């Protein structure tokens, strides 16, 4: 809508006013990078025609979103200024951004989590580290969506890596800042057929990107390699562990088992009287409300509830280190074993009738509410 | 437009070197078939008049409903714009023929019919009933070549399957 | 971006002031026409679609120059940008119905609206009359003087919205010439 | 974006008219070098890395302001652009004896080439003597007169192919100029 | 790999479109030059044990000096790696010839060779001695047809000018 | 992202105790080998093309069954990436003899490498022995035990060292493995 | 965390190279410098117990309407948080002598000061008036040396210009 000629737009840098538009398309990254020899070329504005131009960027931008002919006019707004070249493909794809057709299908069907995960998968191409994610997730935040795709576009990242003038890509370039950075955005991106509508929950690079270690699993990885890079084996080897995992993918099995929290549970003939190991580890989940006459009350057995080993980790690490001073005073003993227990006689209260008493002996210390 | 030149020369552009001995191969396929194709645009050109008189009505030999007033055909001189509206898809098809890609039918006859054949409420069935009228009307030895009768029906159905 | 009510409020902005009595009568004035309003640009948006084909094709009629080739609108691609192009005019004209003042069109469509029409090769004294038509059906339809199709409302005066739909038409004009 | 084939059917969209025989004949002739126009094409790509680093050395050795420091092909940095930065002449002059037309590099390349040297300090004289060997030396291939590689061919004439690459090599030399 | 069919394939699936009249156009020129290329790949494949060895002695007359102790060739083994370090190129020459286009010469071959033999120090101008040493001796009476030997020398240069 | 000045400080975090005189001469004596641990990352880096060139030709002489077709360093395009994958692995172990704790290597090349060699069809006990070489090399450059190449130093005690580099290239061992 | 040692591997990381000589030049500067801040450091271990008391309560002499009710301070045990809450502190900058840079001061300390100090209602004002008293009490014959002693201040000035 502005000018015919715009190299930026919003004024965020000092230098993009004096700043021309790129005469030409930048070139490629200049490590060896042995994968893309394998994969297609780049499509770039000024190589190509606005027929593919459209499609990759229907099929990196927006994913797989299907788009009809009556879907996305705001897309076809932010098209139609393209071919008259009143904004460059860096800035089209702000435009299908900021725009509701990329909101409608990412933003609001999606999680806040997995929202920024597929910004890095559509405008970057890859996948972020968790630093990443907590400097982007303020953003949503506080600033909200428009600032927060101001954040790739405006980046340093994309500028060396597309410039103004070529379309968002994989691009695979060989020596990374981590290697965990290579297979994280081949994850990330998976080849064709693949949309990422069906997968409201992602579920499984939103457990790889939370902590910093579980990098992911390895047939989750040589699935979208490229090819004569993953053949002999792939023809039954790693191949029924490709289909196992694309019924876990699809339909998002929740790596609460497998991946992250991990549990030695004992085995199940160790206990055989708490039995039946469906239940086992279950608990009544009540709630109550008590509110006027309209309060409704709990109850929904819980499930399988896991010692959640962080709350045992704080607990029992940062405290319980009263380590300290354990001689306790050996009085020459006889104190037939274990020492001052009272008797501890607790009557259970005495509604007059069908309710009784019983005692138990225990060892007793002083609380610390006690001294004082 | 997009021909068989400039597939192979956007091909070598987008990888970002020289015309390598595939890109040569592909324009040894133009010398034999440029022989096949070009009688195929004379024989159309010396016959466009014909071949729009004798098939822009067989449309209307199969839908007379859109001659009622208020459709697509009020008056006579909106049927002296129907064939003004399908003797360029049959220029179309002789700029295609001469090319030898489909480069011309594209941004010129197919891309945006759909929005101006919703809007002003053209049915697009009865411009391809005069497409296939021409279509299945090839024949061997009165028409043209064996093989020219191939590849100018072979632009036709394009034509049809981008509109339908 | 601005709307009538806040259009008020950066005029008393730049003399720093507290909005009062002497002027809110005129913004209660525009709410007591607000139902008015509001069936006006439903009547806008229902007949639309009809609305950009007519005035378009209106064009072509009287000016048979583009259909020639070499004209601005000859080949298949550019009639479905005109008819797209001019759709845009119509989708912006009904924000300002809603908003009742030329400020959401104003930066977003006319801004560089010129300038891209001179580097393209438009037309501009066709884009005139392409948008002229449009003005006039634009007071057909919320004046009811429509002889093709008559809708039904309830009875009065709305020649007030009726000069605001025109001077909405002509600030495109103005911005393209 | 537009070879010689389709180069007559937008001179024909423009009366819209059906091609026909009296210049079918014209587009014909095209065709009767075609494997004259293959090999020439052929004989170019052949030896073009020797083709581009004796053009820009032979610019250096009659020119050495050039690798006196504050030259523009000083350092090693930009010795390996001059050394690309005629490559990609070389690389769409191929094109477009492949394509029959000065169309496909006229865009690509030329459009915005000439405010591009200006801005980043490239001599545009010494642009014109880089090319000028190249025009000397693809007129050496296709009428196969080079003296240090011989390459074989079916006899005949190809001078009709030479006058076409030597208009093609001042379309460059018009630009950067 | 990248032949004059994964070209016009992919540049129709990157468009997202069928095969059109100028895709199925370019492989009839597939038959017009495998009667060509397919008598020099079987040419090749019936003499590449001579064309090795009375063609990769040349490049050790040519450059004597990399035989010297504290270089590239030292003992006998590596002579021995340096003629199998010869014959996959002219097995990949072999490999594009009967694919038609640079295909499986690029990232077989081509694509990784200034970083291997910059690294090991291995001299690519010795490498294209002995490409240019067959290159220039083709001839049409005795080697193959007079349009074979335009190709085989095609797809030679091509790798002189990948590696130098 | 930690080194050994910054190692001992979340060691104390843990305990949230001040770091003291307990502790602080055993950070003084990684000062008093400070030009010791220096000079050593300069020996690694002077001679480190020539370290992975060999160590990677050392573990092919062995095994030569990945120069052998459907073997993983069989073309062109894979020995160009395993010379290059070699060399991040020494461009790792000297950022940790220099950063003094294995924290840089062990989350940026270390964390995924496993899974990457095993999805890409890496064999893993060569990759063992490809850096193993590097592990007796770089032993015999700080010892200045070289056979073919002597650098000049002060005398004295490096062996520290020499057991600190050997404890990083078990670690690319184990993380491998 | 950020120091001199991580800043020169990072960048040279970012870069992609081995360390050269300019990140060797880096770290003999640690020769230099970790004689000064690592008595630094043990003059701020041996002394915290007393630079807490007597500086947490500095902030109180200037701020005494907090210890109202309504306000940050309400019980003795808010303050008994207060003197904990300026003790992280003073160790934050004790294991910023020991590192050398601003390692552990900015991400343990800073990053996040503007989300809990105005959800929580706490005034950075008392925070910066209790770092502030600590700064201008520094001389050189009583605490430190002379060359302790700029540097001891330049990580407490640094933690009252992101805090205010
Ligand atoms: C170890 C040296 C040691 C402890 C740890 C601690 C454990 C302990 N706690 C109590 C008594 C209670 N704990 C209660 C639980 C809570 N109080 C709260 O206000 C929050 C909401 C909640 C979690 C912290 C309660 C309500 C009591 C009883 C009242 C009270 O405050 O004391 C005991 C006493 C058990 C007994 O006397 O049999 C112990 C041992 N005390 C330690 O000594
Ligand atoms: C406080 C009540 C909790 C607690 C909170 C922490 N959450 C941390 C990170 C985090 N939390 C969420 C969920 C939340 N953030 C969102 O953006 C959305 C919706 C879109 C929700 C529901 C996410 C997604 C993340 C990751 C992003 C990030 O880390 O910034 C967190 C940080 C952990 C750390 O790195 O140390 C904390 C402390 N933790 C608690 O103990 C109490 C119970
Ligand atoms: C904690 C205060 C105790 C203690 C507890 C441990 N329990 C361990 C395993 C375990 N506990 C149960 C019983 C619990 N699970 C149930 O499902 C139900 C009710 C239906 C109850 C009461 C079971 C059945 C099991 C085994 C199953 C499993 O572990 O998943 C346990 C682990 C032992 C080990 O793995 O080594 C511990 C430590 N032990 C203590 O010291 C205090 C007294
Ligand atoms: C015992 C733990 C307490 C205590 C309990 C009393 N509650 C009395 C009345 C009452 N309690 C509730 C809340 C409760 N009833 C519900 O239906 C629900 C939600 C489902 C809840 C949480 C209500 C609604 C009422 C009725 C009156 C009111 O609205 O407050 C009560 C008086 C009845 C009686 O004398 O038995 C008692 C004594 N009070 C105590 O002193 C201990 C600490
Ligand atoms: C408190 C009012 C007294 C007093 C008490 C102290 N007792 C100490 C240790 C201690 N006390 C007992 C006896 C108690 N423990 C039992 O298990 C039983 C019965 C089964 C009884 C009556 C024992 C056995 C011990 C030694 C074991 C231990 O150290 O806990 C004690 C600690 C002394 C020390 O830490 O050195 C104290 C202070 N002392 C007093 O002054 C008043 C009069
Ligand atoms: C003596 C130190 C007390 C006292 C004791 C009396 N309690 C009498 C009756 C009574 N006591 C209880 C509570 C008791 N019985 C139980 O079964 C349990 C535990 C489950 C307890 C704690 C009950 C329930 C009753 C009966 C209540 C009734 O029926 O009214 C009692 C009356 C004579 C007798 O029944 O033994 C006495 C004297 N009363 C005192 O005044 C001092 C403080
Ligand atoms: C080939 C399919 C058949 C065949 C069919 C007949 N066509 C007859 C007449 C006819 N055709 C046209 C249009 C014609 N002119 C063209 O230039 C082209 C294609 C580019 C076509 C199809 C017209 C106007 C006419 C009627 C008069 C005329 O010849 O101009 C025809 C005569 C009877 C009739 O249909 O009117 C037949 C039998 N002819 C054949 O021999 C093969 C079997
Ligand atoms: C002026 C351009 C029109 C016209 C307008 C009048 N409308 C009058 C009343 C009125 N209008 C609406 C429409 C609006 N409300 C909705 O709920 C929706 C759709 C969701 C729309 C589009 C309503 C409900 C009413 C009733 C309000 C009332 O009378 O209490 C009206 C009468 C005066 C007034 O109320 O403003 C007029 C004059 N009538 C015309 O003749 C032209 C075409
Ligand atoms: C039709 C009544 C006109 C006319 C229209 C044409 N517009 C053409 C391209 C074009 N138009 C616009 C403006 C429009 N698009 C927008 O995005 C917005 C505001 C957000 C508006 C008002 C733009 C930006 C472009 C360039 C983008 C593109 O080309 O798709 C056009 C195509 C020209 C051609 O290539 O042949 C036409 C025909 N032109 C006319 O002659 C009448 C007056
Ligand atoms: C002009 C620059 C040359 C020259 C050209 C001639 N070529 C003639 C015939 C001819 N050329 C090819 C080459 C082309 N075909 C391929 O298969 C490939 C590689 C895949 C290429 C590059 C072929 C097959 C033929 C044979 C065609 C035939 O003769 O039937 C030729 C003879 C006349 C003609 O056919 O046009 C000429 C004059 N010859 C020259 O002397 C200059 C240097
Ligand atoms: C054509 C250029 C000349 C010609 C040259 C001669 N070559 C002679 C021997 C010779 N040539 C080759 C290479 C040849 N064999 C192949 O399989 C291929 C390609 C795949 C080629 C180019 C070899 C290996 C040898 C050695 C012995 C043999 O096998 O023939 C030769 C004899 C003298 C000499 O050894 O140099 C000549 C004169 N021959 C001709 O007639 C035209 C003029
Ligand atoms: C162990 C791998 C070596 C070895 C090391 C020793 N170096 C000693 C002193 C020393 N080292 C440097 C190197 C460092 N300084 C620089 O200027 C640069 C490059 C910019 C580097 C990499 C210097 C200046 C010094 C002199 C310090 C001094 O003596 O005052 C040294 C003597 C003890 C010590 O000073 O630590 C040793 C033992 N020597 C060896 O023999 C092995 C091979
Ligand atoms: C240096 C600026 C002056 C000087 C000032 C005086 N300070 C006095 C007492 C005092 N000083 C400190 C802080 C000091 N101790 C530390 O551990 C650290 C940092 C690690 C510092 C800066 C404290 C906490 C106290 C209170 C009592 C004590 O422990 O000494 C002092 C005596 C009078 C008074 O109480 O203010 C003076 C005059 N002393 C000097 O000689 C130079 C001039
Ligand atoms: C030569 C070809 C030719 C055309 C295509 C039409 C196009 C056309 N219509 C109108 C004028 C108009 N056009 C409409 C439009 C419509 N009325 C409806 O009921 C529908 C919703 C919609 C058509 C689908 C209206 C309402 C007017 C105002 C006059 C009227 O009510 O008829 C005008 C004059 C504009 C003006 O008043 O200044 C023109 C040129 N007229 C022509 O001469």
């Amino acid at each position: 809508l502005t000018l015919p000629g715009t190299a930026e737009t919003n004024l965020a840098v000092p230098s993009n006013a004096v700043r021309k538009v790129q005469p030409y398309p930048i070139a490629k990254p200049p490590s060896y990078s042995s994968v893309d020899s394998l994969r297609p070329a780049r499509v770039s504005r000024m190589d190509a025609d606005w027929a593919t131009i459209y499609e990759q960027v229907r099929r990196q931008v927006m994913g797989n979103a299907y788009v009809m002919e009556g879907e996305a006019p705001d897309i076809d707004v932010a098209f139609s200024q393209l071919k008259g070249g009143n904004l460059t493909v860096r800035e089209f794809v702000r435009a299908v951004g900021k725009s509701a057709s990329y909101r409608t299908r990412f933003m609001e069907a999606k999680s806040s989590y997995n929202f920024v995960l597929l910004n890095f998968k559509h405008f970057l191409g890859r996948a972020p580290t968790q630093e990443e994610v907590s400097t982007h997730i303020q953003i949503l935040a506080t600033s909200g969506l428009e600032a927060e795709i101001d954040s790739y576009i405006d980046s340093d990242e994309y500028k060396a890596l597309f410039g103004d003038h070529v379309v968002p890509y994989v691009v695979y370039r060989g020596t990374y800042l981590s290697s965990e950075r290579f297979n994280r955005m081949v994850k990330a991106n998976p080849g064709g057929a693949t949309s990422d509508k069906a997968k409201s929950n992602l579920n499984m690079i939103a457990t790889v990107a939370a902590d910093l270690p579980t990098d992911a699993i390895d047939v989750m990885r040589g699935l979208p390699s490229p090819i004569t890079s993953e053949t002999l084996a792939f023809g039954t080897a790693y191949y029924w562990a490709k289909v196992e995992k694309e019924a876990s993918e699809g339909r998002s099995a929740s790596p609460i088992g497998e991946k992250i929290g991990k549990f030695d549970h004992a085995p199940i003939s160790t206990y055989t009287s708490l039995c039946s190991y469906d239940k086992v580890n279950k608990a009544p989940q009540i709630s109550v409300t008590n509110v006027g006459s309209d309060e409704h009350s709990y109850v929904s057995v819980t499930s399988k509830y896991i010692a959640p080993d962080m709350a045992a980790a704080a607990q029992m690490l940062a405290d319980c280190q009263k380590y300290k001073a354990g001689g306790n005073a050996p009085t020459g003993k006889w104190m037939k074993y274990y020492p001052g227990t009272t008797v501890n006689m607790a009557p259970y209260i005495s509604l007059n009738d069908t309710g009784s008493d019983s005692s138990r002996t225990v060892s007793v210390t002083l609380d610390k509410v006690k001294i004082s | 437009m997009k021909s068989v030149i400039t597939t192979v020369v956007s091909a070598a552009d987008a990888a970002g070197r020289f015309p390598s001995n595939s890109d040569l191969e592909s324009i040894q396929g133009n010398i034999q078939r440029s022989a096949a194709r070009l009688e195929a645009a004379e024989k159309l050109a010396g016959n466009h008049e014909a071949v729009v008189k004798e098939a822009g009505d067989a449309c209307f030999a199969k839908y007379a409903y859109l001659k009622n007033p208020g459709e697509a055909g009020e008056n006579q001189e909106k049927i002296n714009k129907c064939y003004r509206d399908v003797d360029h898809y049959m220029r179309l098809v002789n700029y295609c023929l001469v090319v030898g890609g489909t480069g011309p039918l594209d941004e010129w006859g197919i891309a945006g019919a759909r929005e101006v054949y919703r809007t002003l409420n053209l049915p697009t069935s009865a411009y391809v009933a005069s497409i296939a009228y021409t279509r299945d009307r090839l024949c061997v030895p009165r028409d043209m070549s064996a093989q020219a009768g191939v590849e100018f029906s072979a632009y036709l159905d394009y034509l049809i399957n981008a509109l339908s | 971006m601005l709307d009538a009510f806040s259009r008020v409020v950066v005029n008393s902005d730049a003399k720093a002031a507290y909005v009062g009595g002497s002027d809110l009568q005129a913004l209660k004035s525009f709410i007591a026409d607000g139902n008015k309003r509001l069936d006006a640009v439903n009547s806008i948006v229902s007949n639309a679609s009809c609305m950009v084909s007519d005035a378009v094709s209106g064009m072509i009629c009287e000016n048979p120059g583009l259909i020639s080739p070499g004209g601005n609108c000859y080949t298949n691609r550019r009639m479905a940008a005109c008819l797209r192009d001019g759709e845009i005019i119509l989708r912006y004209v009904s924000y300002a119905l809603l908003a009742g003042d030329a400020s959401v069109l104003e930066d977003r469509c006319l801004n560089g609206l010129k300038e891209t029409y001179i580097a393209l090769g438009v037309p501009t004294n066709s884009s005139i009359r392409a948008v002229s038509i449009m003005k006039a059906q634009a007071v057909a339809f919320i004046t009811n003087t429509a002889t093709e199709r008559k809708m039904s409302f309830a009875a009065g005066d709305c020649t007030s919205l009726a000069s605001e739909v025109a001077s909405y038409f002509d600030r495109v004009g103005a911005a393209i010439s």
